[PDB]
């Protein structure tokens, strides 16, 4: 499903052309400021979901599961403690 | 777990060499010194350091020397094959104060002092636990503990018995250094050293990770310039599409 | 869009000075730092990872 | 005399009040318990272990940087 | 010609590291195959320099270990960096795989590689484990106690078989000097296997983020390549510089710096971070076999991915719901992590069955049926 | 999965009035956060290709069709290395998002399964 | 620039040398700054700041 340079397997390619410049023509850092705040915002916010939903959840579970086991440690929690056992 | 079987844990104490960029305080490290040999030692082992590792650290050659001439250590068999003991060396270890385990145990109601070499990094709390612990027997145990006998209450050690007494008092060393040895003091000192015993690196590591540190991130940033001139031919690209 | 003859537009990216000796000489400075930090770098590595062969405290204290 | 003493003293009367009185209270309870008879057959002995470490835990907070700065 | 292609021996240098051709859109979850190869040449370096000093005989192990960090020159930067880069080696390969599983690097045609990699996978833990038994400290032994009896509950011949790796009735100076000799070696074998599956991937080429072929617009492995894994390079170095030189212990256990007793059992043995959520799978089930049995079958199940996954398309990109699975999964996986490490103790023993079952039912439920439905609203969403 | 079957399944999903009603909103949201017009993809330009099957049916497109899926393949591959997302025109419409390769990968896949139940095809 | 250019940089091997050479005296000036800056943020607290006493 590869092949080389030549004959790499792709589709016949026609009607496309292609344009660059060189990297000494370039300014590399150009739209650093607007790519750093503004790209970089957008390309988080539709991202966060899937982050936060998951993560906030397992931490809630997680926070819950030692608050309990804390307490139930504690003299206040020798009875519960005696029926969890 | 109870809080008790865990033990309490010890207070972040703003020792000076917390600090990326900070030393140990080498005076500290001289007064922990003769709080060890003076009070510690003569429970406690510190076989993984030698003389000469004071020497250029907390004392002079001369003063390590010293030390190590006063103490008589094992030399090979004369002529006849019969033992003998020589002064000692730079090279030779610290002496312990028992010959074995069973003579530590016998002198300690059953309870083995451990090696104070590593003892700051083989406790969780490092210098903190081992100020807190040393400063942290109160007078009376709390109302409802037992203790098993020959065991001493300090809420730092798991489970809240330990067999080692309170043995810092004001008063018990006398540094030569003239500082006032109140058992806060005699604690922080104390900690210090053995905090040096377990990491004698520690003040050159760190500087190297300065060093490192500068390097690095100077590094890091030109292969980002570096990246980005490259790919920018790349990143640029425009295309027009003419559908054949 | 069509003709192929009109380049996309660059000025976003075009350097005025792209065909001066400074205009190369800076960049040329960028890869040239990034080398010489790398080969201090790499002579510290060198030297400080080697030196465990030679003879270590415990050995140069009998000597 | 130890700097530790008066910073302690300082902190429980202080910042660490009502951790005080708990394991005063505490202390009065089990020592009471301890004065009735048939406590040596009870199920449940209490100690003052938690409230103890409630007010350590307190002092050390109000007195750890404090401690240091006069060492 | 040029000679980089007329000569076979250059050739196949030219073809990993030059001329071979990568999708242009490589992101820079494609930088950790490259940090693995840094952690590994690390290892081989940093390795071989501390056995030349280290001693495997139990009565100096752990003394051997002392004097590197305190009379070899550098003795404690060597220690330090192979100790820690063992964490780095694992949270690299953790980052690998989850990219690899996000991306759908395990479909066809990539099955190989991915099923070799499953095998480096648990080459690694071994190499770990065994390196770990080597400074002979409390967690050392204890670990390897706990762990090496894990294989007594095979049937019939497994109390034999535990004798006959141990070298005698307990974890002592035999295991510990066959463990050096594999720690050794092992390490070889992965280079081995991870040359393999670059192999095996060679020919379908790296996968790319959107999941589509990149055999239309083809980069260069260098300069492109080259230059962005340099950038990570440095990352890398920067993290690990701030361990080694600062924080030198952070990642280990306290009681590994006490010598090892075989009379007095640690408060707590745990395995090093990195194999916790294994652990807390096989505290999961009551039973020994079972527990043994569920815990390499959770490393085993990855061989099942490409069977599993039903999607008509490769990785997540473009799966909103896929997506969301996926994160569940992870921060399972790292709810499983921490709960290898609590004590025995309520709640968190029916917890980790339930987080145990939901590892399970991503691979046998969950995905399947995912995938399965995704491939219903692309095709009726874009009707 | 086969072709076959995500497009067999989805008809009997239409089919039922209940069904269709329920499903055919949540695959328009689905197909609206997937996110692939976005890169200016069609849908059927990420079916995974490396298969003997699926590379018989993109040599069967016509030359055309053939020609613009390269063409969309470039430019989401451009999109995706500069992390930015189609505007205007590059966007694809609801209405441009056809299943060109659909009718394809069918009828090779007719043929491949065909030949299955045919080898196994005992004489009565 | 065109003189630098064509003296430091243009040859690959005056490049390799003019980096070569840099490294060498980095090297040497980066170690002698640190050991005064580390000397200066931990003063009177190292071994060489209490020696005079002993
Ligand atoms: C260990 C050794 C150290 C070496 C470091 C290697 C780590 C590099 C790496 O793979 O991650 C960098 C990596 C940047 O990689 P990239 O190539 O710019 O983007 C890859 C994705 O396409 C980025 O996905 P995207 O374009 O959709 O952008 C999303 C991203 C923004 O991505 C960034 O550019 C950052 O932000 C987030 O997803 C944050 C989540 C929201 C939480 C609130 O950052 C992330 O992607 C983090 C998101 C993970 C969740
Ligand atoms: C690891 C050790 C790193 C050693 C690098 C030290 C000096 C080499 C260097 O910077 O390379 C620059 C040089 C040149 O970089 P260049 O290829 O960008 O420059 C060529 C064009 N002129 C000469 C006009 C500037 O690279 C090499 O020679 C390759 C060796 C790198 C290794
Ligand atoms: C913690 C939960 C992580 C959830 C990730 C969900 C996607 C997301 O937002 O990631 C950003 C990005 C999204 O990237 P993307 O490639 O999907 O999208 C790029 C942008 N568009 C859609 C416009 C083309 O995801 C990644 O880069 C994911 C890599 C996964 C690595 C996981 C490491 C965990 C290790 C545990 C191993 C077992
Ligand atoms: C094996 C582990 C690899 C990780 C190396 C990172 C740091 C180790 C270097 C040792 C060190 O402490 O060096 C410091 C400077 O760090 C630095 O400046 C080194 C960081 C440079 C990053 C890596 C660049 C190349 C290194 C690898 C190449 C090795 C082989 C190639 C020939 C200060 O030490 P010092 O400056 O006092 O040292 C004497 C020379 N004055
Ligand atoms: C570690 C230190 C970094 C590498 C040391 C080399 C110094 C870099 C400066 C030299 C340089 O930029 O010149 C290029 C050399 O790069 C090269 O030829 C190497 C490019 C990058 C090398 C790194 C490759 C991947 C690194 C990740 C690790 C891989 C895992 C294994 C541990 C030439 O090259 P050019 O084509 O740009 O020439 C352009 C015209 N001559
Ligand atoms: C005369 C006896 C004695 C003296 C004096 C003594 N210790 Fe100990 N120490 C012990 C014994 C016994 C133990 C073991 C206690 C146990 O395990 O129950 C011990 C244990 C310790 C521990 C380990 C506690 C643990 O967590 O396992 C440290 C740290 C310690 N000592 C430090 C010191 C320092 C610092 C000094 C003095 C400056 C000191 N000791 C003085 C007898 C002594
Ligand atoms: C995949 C590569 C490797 C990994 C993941 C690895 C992992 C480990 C680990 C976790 C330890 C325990 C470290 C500690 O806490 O002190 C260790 C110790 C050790 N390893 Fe390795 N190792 C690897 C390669 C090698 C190689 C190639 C050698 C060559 C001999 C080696 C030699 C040692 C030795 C001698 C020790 C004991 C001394 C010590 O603890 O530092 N390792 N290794
Ligand atoms: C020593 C450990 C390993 C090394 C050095 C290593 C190295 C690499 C490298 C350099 C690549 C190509 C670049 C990249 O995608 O990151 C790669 C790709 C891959 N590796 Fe690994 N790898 C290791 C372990 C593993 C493991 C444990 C797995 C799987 C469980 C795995 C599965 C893969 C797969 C499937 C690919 C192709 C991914 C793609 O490009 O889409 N590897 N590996
Ligand atoms: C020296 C001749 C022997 C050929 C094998 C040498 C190494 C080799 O193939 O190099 C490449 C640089 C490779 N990276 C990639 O493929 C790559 C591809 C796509 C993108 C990125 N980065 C994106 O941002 C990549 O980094 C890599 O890191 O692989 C090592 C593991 C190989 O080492 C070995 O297997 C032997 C041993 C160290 C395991
Ligand atoms: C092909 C490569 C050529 C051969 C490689 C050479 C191998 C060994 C060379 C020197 C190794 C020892 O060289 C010696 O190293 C240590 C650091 O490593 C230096 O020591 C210097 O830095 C260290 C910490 O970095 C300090 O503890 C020390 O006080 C300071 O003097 C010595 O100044 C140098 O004399
Ligand atoms: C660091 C230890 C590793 C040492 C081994 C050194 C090389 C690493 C793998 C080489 C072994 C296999 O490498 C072998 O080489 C050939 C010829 O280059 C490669 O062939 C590859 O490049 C050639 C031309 O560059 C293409 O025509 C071909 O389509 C492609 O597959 C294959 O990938 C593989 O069959």
């Amino acid at each position: 499903y590869m092949g080389w340079w030549g004959h790499m397997g792709s589709p016949p390619q026609k009607g496309i052309a292609g344009y660059t410049i060189s990297p000494f023509a370039a300014r590399p850092f150009a739209g650093v400021v607007h790519a750093a705040i503004f790209n970089t915002f957008r390309r988080t916010k539709n991202q966060a979901l899937f982050v936060i939903l998951p993560v906030s959840f397992f931490y809630y579970v997680w926070t819950q599961a030692s608050e309990k086991n804390e307490w139930l440690y504690t003299k206040a929690g020798r009875h519960e403690l005696a029926k969890a056992l | 777990m109870t809080a008790a079987e865990h033990g309490l844990h010890p207070a972040e104490y703003p020792w000076p060499q917390n600090g990326m960029l900070s030393t140990f305080d080498h005076a500290s490290l001289r007064r922990g010194y003769q709080v060890y040999k003076e009070v510690c030692a003569a429970c406690h082992s510190l076989d993984r350091i030698a003389w000469r590792n004071l020497v250029g650290v907390t004392h002079t050659t001369d003063e390590a020397k010293a030390f190590a001439e006063e103490l008589e250590y094992d030399d090979e068999p004369d002529d006849e094959g019969n033992p003998r003991k020589r002064p000692g060396k730079l090279a030779d270890y610290i002496p312990g104060p028992y010959p074995n385990e069973q003579a530590a145990r016998a002198a300690n109601q059953g309870a083995l002092p451990p090696d104070l070499s590593l003892i700051a990094k083989a406790r969780h709390g490092g210098a903190d636990y081992i100020f807190a612990l040393l400063t942290g027997y109160p007078d009376e145990p709390p109302a409802g503990v037992v203790l098993a006998p020959g065991m001493n209450y300090n809420p730092y050690f798991p489970g809240g018995g330990i067999g080692m007494a309170r043995t810092l008092f004001d008063g018990v060393v006398e540094y030569e250094d003239g500082t006032p040895a109140t058992t806060s003091q005699m604690a922080k000192d104390v900690a210090a050293f053995l905090t040096w015993a377990a990491e004698p690196e520690h003040d050159e590591r760190k500087k190297l990770g300065l060093k490192a540190i500068i390097v690095i991130s100077a590094m890091l940033g030109l292969s980002v310039y570096i990246k980005k001139f490259k790919w920018s031919p790349i990143k640029n690209r425009k295309f027009i599409y003419n559908p054949p | 869009g069509k003709s192929t003859y009109k380049i996309p537009d660059f000025t976003p990216y075009l350097k005025k000075d792209r065909n001066t000796d400074a205009n190369r000489l800076f960049s040329y400075f960028m890869i040239g730092s990034f080398g010489m930090l790398s080969a201090a770098g790499a002579k510290a590595t060198v030297q400080d990872f080697l030196s465990n062969m030679s003879a270590s405290a415990d050995v140069l204290a009998m000597a | 005399p130890d700097p530790a003493i008066a910073l302690h003293e300082a902190a429980a009367e202080g910042p660490c009040h009502d951790f005080k009185h708990h394991f005063d209270e505490c202390v009065e309870r089990v020592t009471k318990a301890q004065e009735a008879e048939d406590y040596d057959h009870a199920e449940y002995k209490e100690d003052c272990v938690e409230e103890f470490f409630h007010l350590q835990h307190c002092i050390n907070d109000n007195t750890a940087d404090k401690l240091f700065r006069v060492l | 010609m040029a000679l980089r292609k007329k000569n076979s021996l250059l050739n196949m240098a030219n073809s990993y590291v030059l001329d071979s051709p990568q999708p242009s859109n490589l992101n820079y979850f494609w930088n950790f195959g490259s940090l693995l190869a840094l952690c590994l040449v690390i290892q081989l370096a940093t390795g071989i320099t501390l056995a030349m000093h280290y001693t495997s005989h139990a009565s100096l192990a752990f003394d051997s270990v002392e004097h590197i960090m305190r009379d070899v020159n550098f003795g404690w930067f060597i220690r330090y960096a192979h100790a820690n880069t063992a964490s780095f080696f694992f949270i690299c390969i953790y980052a690998h795989m989850g990219r690899n599983i996000y991306y759908g690097s395990y479909k066809t045609p990539r099955v190989l590689p991915w099923s070799i990699g499953v095998i480096i996978f648990l080459l690694l833990i071994i190499t770990a484990f065994m390196g770990y038994v080597l400074v002979f400290g409390q967690m050392s032994l204890w670990g390897a106690t706990v762990i090496c009896n894990l294989v007594s509950a095979i049937p019939w011949l497994g109390e034999d078989i535990v004798h006959f790796l141990w070298g005698g009735f307990s974890v002592g100076n035999p295991t510990l000097q066959r463990f050096f000799a594999l720690h050794y070696l092992m390490p070889f074998v992965l280079a081995v296997f991870a040359l393999l599956h670059l192999i095996a991937l060679h020919t379908a080429g790296s996968s790319n983020p959107l999941g589509i072929t990149s055999n239309v617009d083809k980069l260069s492995m260098h300069p492109y390549y080259s230059f962005k894994d340099l950038i990570t390079v440095f990352a890398f170095l920067l993290m690990f510089t701030l361990f080694v030189f600062f924080s030198p212990d952070k990642l280990g256990h306290p009681d590994n710096y006490i010598p090892a007793n075989p009379m007095v059992t640690p408060a707590s043995i745990v395995p090093e971070w990195y194999l916790l959520p294994f652990y807390a799978i096989l505290r999961a089930i009551p039973d020994k076999l079972g527990g043994v049995i569920a815990m390499v079958a959770a490393i085993l199940i990855l061989l099942i991915l490409p069977i599993v996954d039903r999607s008509i398309i490769r990785g997540n990109a473009f799966k909103p719901i896929s997506k969301l699975l996926f994160g569940f999964f992870i921060c399972n996986f790292l709810l499983l992590g921490v709960l290898g490490q609590v004590h025995i103790e309520p709640p968190f023993i029916v917890l980790g069955q339930i987080c145990t079952i939901f590892y399970f039912s991503y691979f046998l439920i969950l995905l399947p049926m995912v995938s399965t439905i995704e491939n219903i609203f692309f095709y009726i969403g874009s009707l | 999965a086969s072709i076959t079957s995500v497009v067999k399944t989805s008809e009997l999903i239409l089919k039922s009035p209940l069904l269709s009603k329920i499903v055919v909103p949540l695959a328009k949201t689905y197909v609206k956060f997937s996110g692939y017009r976005q890169l200016g993809f069609k849908m059927n330009d990420l079916i995974i290709e490396e298969t003997p099957n699926m590379q018989l049916a993109l040599r069967r497109l016509p030359p055309t069709e053939s020609y613009d899926r390269v063409y969309r393949l470039i430019r989401a591959t451009q999109f995706s290395l500069s992390h930015k997302l189609a505007t205007g025109n590059d966007i694809t419409k609801p209405e441009e998002d056809d299943h060109y390769l659909i009718p394809y990968i069918l009828d090779v896949e007719a043929e491949a399964f065909e030949k299955d139940a045919l080898d196994n095809l005992e004489v009565v | 620039a065109t003189t630098f250019y064509n003296v430091f940089v243009k040859r690959n091997s005056a490049f390799v040398a003019t980096i070569l050479a840099s490294a060498f005296v980095f090297d040497m000036t980066f170690e002698t700054a640190i050991d005064n800056f580390w000397d200066r943020i931990n003063a009177g607290k190292q071994w060489k700041d209490i020696r005079h006493k002993y």
